[PDB]
């Protein structure tokens, strides 16, 4: 450890969670944002668990993390969906959530490097 | 260093809204 | 152009073409190269189908395809494996295939404008 | 039409030049 957080809270846990804060904020996306496995270039973030206004586009979140990382212009990162799933930066949070969120209901993206791409 | 677990990161409208 | 090739052609034609073209070329990996879903900033390829050489990392068909399309310095694209999967560039194709194969044998590259992702 | 494969050949890779 640490594990991927779905391996750190049981899914009872992680369902009974996303029902509750929906709840408590109906216009928040419930993100999980943990970094790309075996990605250790880039810091990690104080918090796990992200509440992500339900209005914005993908660009928003991106330029957040970006800025939770304290990342200097020169350093290029991936904020992929899942595993590695690429998301255009136009489309809306919302509509990526529902069609890409885990059965337990959070959304969960992982950053990376660039140069764990290669690049 | 290792992530809270139990504390959501509330991304703002304040926060969206800066710095434009 | 413009018709997803598993829309072109069915699935007992795309196993049958794998089988074949495998049995003549073991060293090669079948690659289907098409543009990404929606994706207007980028020229069409004349060919989809490709044979390449399974030795070759996924850094050095990038460097075909820029080749191909005669593509401008201000152009840049990632190549995604699937629908949306980013892979490392740095990657042997061979590897990539072994994992990411679908299911008729052929393995589904898309092409898609870095500045679609937010670079 | 995608009847034929198109074929990277060895010479096309030894095109490919790098810094």
């Amino acid at each position: 450890s640490d594990r991927p957080f779905k391996q750190r809270r049981s899914f009872a846990d992680r369902c009974k969670e996303v029902q509750q804060i929906r709840d408590q904020h109906p216009s928040k996306i419930p993100v999980i944002i943990e970094r790309y496995k075996g990605e250790k270039q880039l810091p990690v973030l104080d918090k796990t668990k992200f509440l992500v206004p339900d209005h914005v586009n993908m660009s928003e979140l991106v330029k957040i993390i970006r800025r939770r990382l304290q990342l200097n212009p020169t350093q290029a990162f991936f904020l992929l969906v899942n595993q590695h799933s690429m998301v255009s930066v136009s489309t809306p949070i919302a509509d990526i959530y529902e069609q890409e969120k885990d059965e337990d209901g959070f959304l969960y993206m992982v950053y990376a490097s660039q140069e764990t791409f290669g690049f | 260093r290792p992530p809270d677990d139990a504390v959501f990161d509330i991304i703002t409208d304040e926060e969206l809204c800066q710095i434009q």
